[PDB]
């Protein structure tokens, strides 16, 4: 076995501008216990069947984990564009993995606003898929140069999420993880 | 390297920044209206000041963007609303006259006084003291004193104050490149940039006046009939050849004539449509009152309420220490948070208000996909008239018999409908001349072609002409009784109530044709028709992103403010009133007859 509990049931979750990509390898994984949890809300699988992943499997079981607002969970899909999926976490086309999302109202929120999760709002060029871009460099909206001093065209990109406990279901912080499966030249696959 | 792409970057920054600050101000204001403490007034003012100061910084930054090269219309409307300077054009010595005067208006209006001069027994506030003396008593002498208990004890200290208000707010228009402050309120109806859909600011004066020539023949017979059934209680105190006294029209100002229904009932022998006794037999509570309103909306096609609304809003009067006011208002806190703030009761009015206040919520989530600057109604009249078209449908006998409140065997003859329609006529038709006359007086005093000594002689002479009210006592120019009303003292545009009626019946005929109802508009219903729900929801979801004249063409097909589908609602009442007024003196001239 491998500790899926330290990535699914973790107390602290990374933001989407700094999404952690931990490598899971050389382990047996029970994905059938994930099905009958009756707690997820946006369990969608791309490129694989729920039954086909059990008997036949792949190695290279990298997992991605980040925090997404509820109305913009739908951006995390291959071939789907938007704001988060274009500037923060771009999924490649023919993505052979599943997205696992669930509500985090009672723990990823606090009264007065949980301003601990950030996201990139302005970027000079669109992100090529499966890329993390941690940077503090500010945007250039027009033509005048910015020397770090905020102005009318500088527009510091890292804006903070606000997660109040009384927010609507579309604005609820949906705690989401992404599993990526691919079978490249790396040998020694491990199944479930 | 274009200004168009630079504005979209700034509006994307402003939309996320403002909705974080607007939710904090709305949450602080929500707690003030539920749990009143000494610190909660300061807590609401702390968040509201930094939100208002935030708009001061964003308005200055958006000023440097030129408006002559933005071909996109979605961001053009956002930049036009964000660049409204407002109070920033005035100097520091002049900006301090805004918050001092406006807070003085609210405190003066909050003083309830019905203590008799030279007889100081006791007196209560406005709600328990002032409303009972205009809606229940039938004595001419004390109601005339009660008329002078507020227009000579509260409005007398506004004459040097309100005139100071109308000489500096009028100066703001030249600094904001408007004509006058009355023209500033017409900027909500102003539409520019669309070919063939443009609405001039001066077109609103013409269109309101053009629609008033068909309101008048309905109002001629309504005023003629009500002057004959009011002189029965006052035989020798009013002459049935002239107009009506001001202190006999239901309220202190005569805005709503709902309290004249008991005095001027057409046929009181048969029982009225009243199910207040019916709900206490079936043990109705606050939860079941709003639950049937929710299932009414999902039957139309509108989405139902979220789970963060039933356990989050308040319904009854809570606790004993919470002395918060619970006037029925709709709350749009943003970020998916929607609340209703009212004290529920098992009555006719609170059940209809439950349908009425829910409609603003159903309008509020419709434009949730729109940006924050466009997260509003198409104008000031849309957000009020949308919340009232479901009030007309919920009061119908067909909808009342569908749930089971009304008796299963309730016949619908002539007199069972004239009693219902005249109750609707006193609250809808009766408020139209009062709304048009007061806003016409406010537009010219903001224009400035009314001198200081000619305020009252022109205000009273149009009430006698347009509304048709004889002054119960002569008043000189030192009185300031038109400013005593709630909306005029607190800087509220009152034209949104005149266009509320002309919008709430344009939508009613459009939705009834979508539901394919076979019959007149009074018996029509909206529920159990997803075709009518899809017609309404397409215009609700637009918000302010589209011009309001395009919102009419999405429902009624007429780009202008149509007045024809309102007389069709009152055709059963008007034809009976034309036969009832065969011998009565219908149509008043100028009348100084009773109080010369
Ligand atoms: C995360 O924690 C929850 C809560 O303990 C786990 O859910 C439990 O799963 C086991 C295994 O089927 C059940 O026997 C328990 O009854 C479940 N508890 C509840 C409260 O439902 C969940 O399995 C954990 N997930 C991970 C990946 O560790
Ligand atoms: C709107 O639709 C509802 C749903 O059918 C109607 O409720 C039905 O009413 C009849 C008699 O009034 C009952 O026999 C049914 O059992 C009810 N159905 C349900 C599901 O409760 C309602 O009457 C309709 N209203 C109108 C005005 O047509
Ligand atoms: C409600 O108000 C009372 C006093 O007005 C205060 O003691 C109490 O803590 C308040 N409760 C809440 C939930 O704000
Ligand atoms: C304006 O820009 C918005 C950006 O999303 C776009 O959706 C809209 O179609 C544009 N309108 C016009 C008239 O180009
Ligand atoms: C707002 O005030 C500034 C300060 O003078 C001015 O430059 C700007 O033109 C004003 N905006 C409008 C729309 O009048
Ligand atoms: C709203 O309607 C949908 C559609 O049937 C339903 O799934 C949901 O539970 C309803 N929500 C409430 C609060 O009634
Ligand atoms: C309505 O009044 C007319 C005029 O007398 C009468 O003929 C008709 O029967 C009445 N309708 C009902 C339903 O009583």
């Amino acid at each position: 076995l491998c500790p899926f509990g330290e990535v699914f049931n973790a107390t602290r979750f990374a933001s989407v501008y700094a999404w952690n990509r931990k490598r899971i390898s050389n382990c047996v994984a029970d994905y059938s216990v994930l099905y009958n949890s009756a707690s997820f809300s946006t369990f969608k699988c791309y490129g694989v069947s729920p039954t086909k992943l059990n008997d036949l499997c792949f190695t290279n079981v990298y997992a991605d984990s980040f925090v997404i607002r509820g109305d913009e969970v739908r951006q995390i899909a291959p071939g789907q564009t938007g704001k988060i999926a274009d500037y923060n976490y771009k999924l490649p086309d023919d993505f052979t993995g599943c997205v696992i999302a669930w509500n985090s109202n009672n723990l990823d929120s606090k009264v007065g606003g949980n301003y601990n999760y950030l996201y990139r709002l302005f970027r000079k060029s669109n992100l090529k898929p499966f890329e993390r871009d941690i940077s503090t460099e500010i945007y250039q909206a027009g033509s005048t140069p910015c020397n770090g001093v905020e102005g009318f065209n500088c527009y510091f990109p890292l804006q903070s999420y606000g997660f109040q406990p009384t927010n609507g279901v579309g604005y609820q912080p949906y705690r989401v993880v992404v599993l990526s499966f691919e079978l490249l030249h790396a040998p020694a696959t491990v199944c479930g | 390297s274009t200004i168009e792409e630079q504005a979209k970057t700034f509006l994307d920054k402003f939309n996320h920044e403002a909705e974080d600050l607007f939710y904090q101000s709305s949450l602080a204001s929500w707690n003030y209206n539920t749990n009143i403490t000494e610190e909660n007034v300061q807590n609401m003012n702390n968040a509201g000041d930094k939100w208002s100061a935030f708009l001061k910084e964003q308005s200055t930054l958006a000023q440097m963007y030129p408006l002559q090269e933005i071909q996109n219309l979605t961001v053009k409307l956002q930049l036009q609303a964000l660049q409204q300077n407002g109070s920033s054009v005035l100097s520091e010595d002049k900006s301090k006259r805004l918050n001092t005067i406006l807070n003085t208006m609210s405190t003066i209006y909050s003083t309830g006084k019905v203590c008799n001069p030279d007889n100081p027994q006791e007196c209560l506030l406005l709600e328990p003291g002032l409303n009972e003396i205009m809606a229940n008593s039938l004595d001419y002498n004390e109601r005339l004193w009660a008329w002078e208990s507020w227009r000579s004890e509260v409005g007398k200290q506004l004459r040097p104050l309100y005139e100071e208000y109308v000489v500096l707010k009028n100066e703001m228009a030249r600094a904001n490149h408007y004509e006058d402050y009355g023209d500033y309120w017409r900027g909500d109806y102003e539409v520019n940039g669309v070919d063939g859909y443009d609405y001039s600011r001066g077109q609103l004066i013409e269109d309101v006046e053009h629609t008033f020539e068909e309101i008048k023949p309905l109002y001629e017979h309504l005023h003629a009939y009500v002057r004959a059934k009011l002189m029965n209680a006052y035989p020798s105190y009013i002459s049935p050849i002239g107009c009506l006294p001001a202190h006999l029209l239901g309220d202190m100002w005569g805005r709503f004539w709902t309290n004249l229904y008991s005095l001027t009932v057409p046929f009181g022998q048969k029982p009225n449509i009243d199910v207040t006794d019916a709900m206490v037999d079936q043990a109705w509570d606050a939860q079941r009152i709003f639950k049937e309103a929710e299932k009414f909306f999902v039957s139309v096609g509108l989405p139902n309420m979220t789970q963060g609304f039933w356990e989050n809003s308040m319904l009854t009067d809570p606790g004993n220490v919470q002395k918060a006011v619970c006037h029925p208002t709709a709350w749009d806190l943003g970020k998916g948070d929607f609340r209703i703030l009212m004290c529920t009761k098992v009555t006719m009015d609170d059940f209809l208000t439950a349908h009425h206040e829910m409609g603003h919520i159903q309008y509020d989530m419709a434009y949730a996909a729109q940006p924050f600057l466009l997260r509003n109604g198409a104008n000031e009249g849309f957000h009020e008239a949308v919340g009232e078209i479901m009030s007309l449908s919920a009061a119908t006998p067909k909808h009342l018999k569908s749930i089971g409140l009304l008796s299963p065997d309730f016949q619908e003859d002539n007199e069972t409908e004239i009693n219902f329609l005249l109750k609707q006529a006193l609250t809808i038709v009766g408020t139209l001349p009062f709304t048009y006359m007061l806003e016409k007086w406010r537009w010219m005093v903001f224009k400035g072609e009314i001198p200081k000594d000619q305020w009252m002689k022109k205000w009273w002479e149009m009430k006698r002409e347009i509304v048709g009210v004889v002054e119960p006592v002569p008043h000189d120019e030192t009185y300031c009784d038109p400013a005593s009303l709630f909306h005029v003292s607190n800087d509220y545009s009152f034209i949104r109530y005149y266009t509320r009626t002309l919008y709430q019946f344009q939508f009613q005929e459009a939705l009834c044709q979508a539901a394919k109802h076979e019959g007149p508009l009074h018996k029509c219903d909206i529920s159990n028709s997803t075709e009518a729900g899809q017609k309404l929801f397409n215009m609700l979801r637009l918000g302010k992103s589209e011009p309001w004249t395009l919102a009419l063409e999405n429902v009624v097909g007429a780009k202008n403010m149509n007045v024809r589908p309102l007389l069709n609602y009152f055709e059963p009442l008007f034809t009976w009133l034309k036969d009832q007024n065969k011998n009565s003196f219908v149509g008043w001239s100028t009348d100084w007859s009773p109080y010369a």
